[PDB]
RNA sequence: CCGAGCCUGGUGAUAGCUGGUUGUCCAAGAUAGAAUCUUAGUUCAACUUUAAAUUUGCCCACAGAACCCAAAUCCCCUUGUAAAUUUAACUGUUAGUCCAAAGAGGAACAGCUCUUUGGACACUAGGAAAAAACCUUGUAGAGAGAGUAAAAAAUUUAACA
């Protein structure tokens, strides 16, 4: 198939893999900034 | 129930695999790893220059040897006693 | 093959390596002809190492039949009645040597499948394993819901 | 389409965080590299796989030794995702004549002039 | 001899007043039989364990299908302990 | 040619019995397999599987010492997880150095 | 690979040591060792002192004729070949302890 | 198992590889007498020493290469004096 | 979008795993992905992406 | 050990009668340790060949608890072999018609599928209520411990583990509640 | 059993087409294209093979390679390695499938078709459920030794002054 398709094109599985390891991990401390401060 | 269109992995629509911890494990190993290859890569010893000449006489003596591995090859010495041995089939007792 | 061959046990004959070691093989019997070149390995070899093999291995007894052979034979008797017969036709001294040497170490017992590669008399210390060795009694000894 | 992979040399620039978490000094840098192939060959295109050859790394798990210089760590950029590489480090001086036969080597990438085979 | 042990040359008949004879020969207490661990009594596969206590101290104990099997291998074992041929015994020397 | 590839299925076979028997025998002494073997192999033990298990069945006292020792020894990993250094290492947790 | 023996067992090998029929050896490596009471373990292996394990050789003969057969299918490739391996066979005679501890 | 802790101790990932579970002799003759090596051992023994003469090789070219070099500046040095001084 | 690509905690990007080819993915990737890290695939666009 | 070889063997070999009350536990968990025993690799003499299982006991499977919604929506199919004899029930209704078979069937499933499995379901046993057969509780060994503990209700709940507890916050005097 | 009889002989008719092709063991070894009343084949080339002569072969470091209107590539001393060219003799392959990527046709359909770089398969083994093409992994044996490789998906959803 081609690269650019109407449906969401199933990527490779090392491709999922990346894409599975690469996230937005949120910073957040250790306490919820509404009960303690 | 629940089958696959075609090929269960390719096409259009195949078998939608995910993906698992153990693999994210596994593929942050490696790649740590590799980061440590590119900090070892890094800060070379030598620069082109220095390292430029240095070598050169152990490459080409060993060239040399090779061809003389090659130029020397002949067919084996051929040897009155490897022809006589045979003759020792018909030996028996007197 | 496994299946199609029969099996066995590992064990020595009268447990020979407790007390005085003795080599299991009793009796050799070669079978050389003077003429034929298949049997040129052989008269050598009886010619050069045969004595030599005499000398090392007394309790051993060597007879030569050397009579007309198209091939040539050789016969191991053990101390269990065990025989083994090879044909050496045209075969080399050195690999001559070598099996006559492998058989005197060989025990009078057939070459087969060895179900496992040893064997121990008594393989129990510190008591075999039953269900209850390692779990604790009941006070007088009472059953799960039992009143007396 | 697929082809052999640049490297912009921006990657090649260790950090101080770098340095501190490694141990690597980049004054006096290392000599050797001590190498290893963990990756497979197959499923590589065939210059990464006689490179590695070339390299002599077609058995695995078996340390080799290279140099520290460019022309060598080109290479080694190419074939990096393949490999372990660690810098070689020895406190007993360099294997003296005497002591060709009895050396050995470490998991820390040491390499030790005598062995005893006896703990302290 | 290595091999097999007491019970399979020297076979016996009475092994408990055997036992005991050597017990009132040895000048203690008559030991009492008593069941230790049961399972399957009912079952067609009665499974006993019975030990010999003598004053309050025990000696043996004996497997058995059933209470008088283990109660005979109880004594046994207790007969293979005085006289000294336990299967845990030191080897003999050569 | 199944005689022939049948070889490593007996190898794995055989593993995967002992890791069962030694599994068995640990959880009957309150403990379990993965925990049993690290525990040993960071006190310097090396006792194979098939060892193991035959230790396991006929010199089940001996089994029992060497999960106390595998358990004792999860205790003192804890302990330094809890506190990585400053404190005096485990006794038995303590190695032996080769040259 | 491990074994488990004590006195008067015997054990097999599958390789050739050099040694003649009836020659006893001293082995070395020991994991541990156990009596009805206690076991002695090393970190690895115990002491050269400490123990001492005697064994005589029995016999030296060749494994049962192996068979080695490989196969694919319908593209005329087959291919046979045997083995016999040499072995060599031990007893343990007897196994000491010394006070040294 | 445990390989990455013998690693963090700096032993070998399998105890097969290397140390005195291996190195050691199995056999020795009863009446005290050294067994002769084995052959896993002779044939490691050969790679360790090749290895360590390709190290000793690789290390000193490295470094007459680097003296070269530095030789090569020095006379680049001196024939600047030389040119200035013509 | 910036400050999240500046402020999350994984070590890992697909921007520095592509410029560094650390496990061959240059053949399972495009050389447009290069400038599409990670955000797009084909024509859709993954915002939260990064 | 000092042992006779036959009285040896039988012990080694021998079979036990476990016991579990399986009042408020689920029937998964007790069906991985029924398992476990009935094929028997609790023993280390465990081999396939050689039948070294044991014998098992449950109680109480009328008590018997699941996590989740799973008594109305977890459905148990079978075809009786007919047309349209294909039906369905959910585990509640199928444990109003029969308190044992959910447990029964839990185990089928945890064993494999070999021809022994139907030997050692046989060995097995099990009963709603804690009544049984004079002959099958007296031929016992051990009752083996529970998986999960059972949490206290309000009522059972001691004064003073109460006092113990903490208060936490102060109502307003003025409401209704 | 006549779109033109049956018997014999030429006749072992010819068949680019189908089928079949007998003992054991080892090694190297799937490869761009051109012309053809030619595309089910064949000749040359390319690849492969054997024996010999010789020496450079491969990776490649700066520099270098267009106006018009991106990944990379050619050349390339060093370096790390040991192959390469040439000579003499043939044979066989020359109807190819998926995946990743750049594209074209088609519907931004196809397990679709057509070109290019790479990989795998048509060679063994483990895994994704069984699976050709996906992921780990190659040089061959005996073992009742051991350390690892890739390797098991998580998700539950909407009140309002
Ligand atoms: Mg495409
Ligand atoms: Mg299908
Ligand atoms: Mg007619
Ligand atoms: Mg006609
Ligand atoms: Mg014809
Ligand atoms: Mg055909
Ligand atoms: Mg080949
Ligand atoms: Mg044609
Ligand atoms: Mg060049
Ligand atoms: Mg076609
Ligand atoms: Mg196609
Ligand atoms: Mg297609
Ligand atoms: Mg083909
Ligand atoms: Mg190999
Ligand atoms: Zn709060």
């Amino acid at each position: 198939s081609k690269a650019v398709t109407r449906h969401r094109r199933v990527m490779h599985f090392q491709r999922q893999k990346l894409m599975a390891v690469t996230e937005y991990i949120p910073p957040k401390p250790a306490i919820h900034p509404s009960c303690l401060p | 129930r629940g089958r696959i269109p075609g090929r269960q992995w390719i096409g259009k629509h195949r078998r939608p695999r995910f993906v698992s911890l153990r693999a994210k494990q596994n593929m942050i190993r490696r790649l740590e790893i590799e980061a440590e290859n590119h900090y070892w890569l890094s800060m070379p010893y030598m620069t082109r220059e220095q390292e430029r000449g240095h070598a050169a006489v152990r490459r080409r003596e060993a060239f040399e040897a090779i061809k003389a591995a090659a130029t020397s090859k002949f067919p084996p010495h051929r040897f009155i006693a490897d022809q006589l041995d045979h003759l020792n089939v018909t030996k028996k007792w007197s | 093959t496994a299946r199609g061959t029969p099996s066995r046990f590992l064990a020595s004959v009268l447990h020979n390596g407790l007390g005085r070691y003795v080599q299991q093989l009793q009796r050799l019997s070669f079978s050389v002809s003077r003429d034929g070149a298949s049997s040129r390995g052989a008269r050598e070899f009886v010619e050069r190492e045969v004595i030599d093999f005499a000398r090392r291995n007394p309790g051993v007894v060597i007879y030569v039949n050397s009579r007309p052979c198209c091939v040539p034979r050789v016969v191991a008797e053990y101390l269990n009645g065990a025989v083994r017969e090879e044909s050496i036709h045209c075969k080399s001294v050195e690999e001559i040597s070598t099996l006559v040497q492998k058989l005197a170490d060989q025990s009078g017992l057939d070459v087969i499948r060895i179900r496992k590669p040893f064997h121990t008399d008594n393989p129990s210390i510190q008591g075999q394993w039953h269900p209850f060795t390692n779990k604790p009694t009941t006070f007088r000894g009472l059953r799960p819901r039992e009143v007396q | 389409k697929f082809t052999r992979s640049r490297i912009p040399e921006k990657v090649f620039q260790a950090s101080p965080e770098d340095h501190e978490k490694y141990g690597g000094d980049p004054q006096n840098p290392h000599k050797l590299h001590i190498v290893t192939r963990i990756k497979s060959t197959r499923r590589r295109p065939y210059w990464e796989k006689d490179i590695i050859k070339m390299l002599g790394l077609e058995k695995a798990h078996t340390p080799q030794v290279h140099k520290n210089i460019p022309s060598v760590n080109a290479k080694l950029k190419v074939v990096k995702h393949l490999i372990r590489i660690k810098p070689l480090k020895l406190p007993q001086g360099l294997p003296a004549e005497e002591n060709m036969s009895n050396t050995c080597l470490k998991s820390t990438g040491e390499l030790v002039v005598q062995w005893h085979l006896k703990p302290v | 001899m290595t091999g097999k042990e007491l019970f399979e040359m020297w076979k016996i008949i009475n092994p408990m007043g055997l036992l005991v004879e050597e017990l009132k020969k040895r000048n203690v207490s008559a030991p009492e039989s008593r069941l230790t661990r049961q399972s399957g009594g009912t079952t067609a596969l009665p499974l006993y364990f019975v030990g010999l206590y003598c004053d309050k101290k025990l000696i043996a104990e004996g497997p058995g299908e059933t209470v008088l099997v283990a109660e005979e291998e109880a004594a046994r074992v207790a007969l293979r302990k005085l006289y000294g041929f336990t299967e845990n015994r030191r080897p003999w020397n050569y | 040619v199944k005689c022939t590839k049948a070889r490593y299925l007996k190898k794995k076979n055989m593993r995967t019995l002992w890791i069962n028997r030694i599994t068995a025998a640990s959880q009957e002494h309150g403990l379990k397999y993965p925990a049993l073997i690290g525990n040993l192999v960071k006190c310097q033990v090396e006792l194979n599987r098939k060892v193991l298990a035959d230790l396991a069945i006929y010199e089940p006292k001996t089994f029992k010492s060497l999960a106390a020792l595998a358990s004792r020894r999860r205790h003192e990993g804890f302990a330094a997880a809890l506190g990585d250094g400053k404190e005096p290492e485990g006794i038995f947790s303590r190695v032996v150095q080769y040259h | 690979r491990q074994w488990k023996v004590t006195s008067e067992d015997l054990i097999l090998i599958g390789n050739e040591l050099d040694l003649a029929c009836g020659e006893r050896i001293r082995l070395e490596k020991v994991l541990l060792v156990g009596a009805d009471n206690f076991t002695l373990l090393g970190k690895p292996l115990l002491g050269k002192d400490l123990v001492r394990v005697e064994a005589t050789v029995i016999e030296k003969t060749e494994s049962w004729p192996r068979i080695i057969m490989r196969f694919r299918k319908r593209k005329n490739f087959k291919k046979k070949r045997i083995v016999t391996t040499p072995q060599t066979v031990l007893r343990i005679n007897s196994i000491e302890i010394a006070p040294c501890l | 198992a445990g390989g990455q802790w013998r690693l963090q101790q700096g032993l070998a990932a399998n105890p097969s590889g290397y140390g005195p579970l291996t190195e050691l002799p199995d056999w020795s003759y009863a009446d005290g007498r050294p067994a002769p090596p084995m052959k896993g051992q002779l044939r490691r023994k050969a790679e360790r020493e090749t290895f360590a003469r390709r190290v000793v090789l690789l290390s000193q070219e490295m470094d007459a290469g680097l003296q070269a070099w530095q030789l090569r500046q020095q006379k680049l040095q001196e024939e600047q004096r030389k040119q200035e001084n013509a | 979008q910036e400050e999240r690509e500046r402020n999350n905690q994984n070590p890992w990007t697909f921007e520095r795993i592509a410029t560094a080819n650390m496990l061959g993915i240059r053949k399972v990737l495009s050389p447009y992905d290069l400038t599409h890290k990670g955000k797009y695939w084909g024509k859709f666009y993954m915002p939260k992406r990064v | 050990s000092s042992f006779s070889r036959a009285p040896q063997q039988w012990a080694t070999f021998a079979r036990i009668w476990y016991l579990l009350d399986g009042k408020m536990q689920p029937p998964g968990k007790l069906a991985a340790m029924a398992s476990i025993r009935l094929q028997g690799l609790h023993k280390p003499v465990y081999h396939a060949l050689s039948d070294c299982g044991d014998h098992v006991v449950i109680m109480n499977t009328r008590h018997i608890a699941f996590s989740g919604n799973k008594w109305e929506q977890k459905v148990y199919s079978s075809h009786t072999g007919y047309p349209g004899g294909f039906r369905q029930v959910t585990a509640a209704q199928l444990h109003l018609r029969d308190p044992v078979a959910i447990v029964k069937l839990a185990i089928y499933g945890m064993l494999p599928k070999n021809l022994h499995r139907r030997t050692m379901m046989e060995r097995l046993h099990l009963f709603p209520d804690e009544y049984i057969p004079e002959d099958i509780l007296k031929n016992l060994v051990e009752e083996l411990p529970q998986p999960r503990k059972i949490p206290k209700r309000l009522d059972e709940y001691t004064q003073e583990e109460i006092d113990a507890f903490p208060r936490l916050w102060t109502p307003p005097e003025d409401y209704r509640l």
